[PDB]
């Protein structure tokens, strides 16, 4: 699964 | 849909003096068509944690302020000596970009298998990443 | 039937590529179709003696293409915002078969490029830009 | 106009 390092 | 792909190579990769969380900036490239959308990849060589400081992390980011929302599906890869696609790692789903927002794989390869010269994926020294994004929403 | 996409590649120290007249550099392939796959041939120092003062830039067909191809391509050079520069672009669409090319013989003038008053080589990183749109049968 | 290097 794709992640992301802000909201 | 937009489509579009960009090839970007880091000379010198296991030498590049970026540590754990620092990042190494792709050059700003464009999915074209009609919006001129602006994007950028972002590759963590060390990680950007303890938790990954095992691995490679990749990122594709919009740079550009969008008139619209943006979707899009994205797929990272490595290219060997070659020039053959190998340890591809893709979106199974589109997703939301804004401006600055960043989407990718926190743990896309382990260090220690790139750096393993049996694998190929160093030629020279030199990493291929190869990135193909599809633009579903303007 | 109209199928669009692009392609973006960044060479780098392209001021050191020691190519000569007559040298290639490629790309890699790219595509999307998934089996219809192209690559981009430079001569960073021309291709004949007639474009010795200019780079070329070709698009060519590599895969074995199971019906007629048929496709416009618009080649340029991104600045280090990503915004397109020096576009030159076929106006007509071209037949493709496997191994064929097609481009620019006088893409961009070698003076031109290598000024660094001109800022296309930001860093000595030269990003070419491909944009194709293609219709199979 | 765009040129080829082929036949």
């Amino acid at each position: 699964k794709a992640d992301t390092t802000t909201p | 849909v937009v489509k579009f792909s960009y090839m970007w190579t880091i000379n010198n990769f296991s030498f590049c003096r970026e540590e754990m969380g620092e990042v190494i900036k792709s050059s700003t490239f464009s999915s074209g068509a009609n919006d001129k959308l602006k994007w950028c990849l972002r590759v963590n060589p060390k990680g950007l944690d303890e938790e990954s400081k095992d691995y490679l992390s990749l990122y594709l980011l919009l740079v550009s302020c969008p008139k619209s929302e943006v979707r899009a599906k994205f797929k990272f890869s490595i290219l060997n000596a070659k020039g053959e696609e190998t340890k591809a790692m893709e979106s199974q789903r589109a997703y939301r970009f804004v401006q600055g927002k960043d989407w990718g794989f926190k743990k896309f390869i382990r260090r220690n298998f790139l750096l393993d010269e049996a694998n190929g994926l160093l030629p020279d020294d030199k990493l291929t990443l190869f990135c193909e994004v599809s633009v579903v929403q303007d």
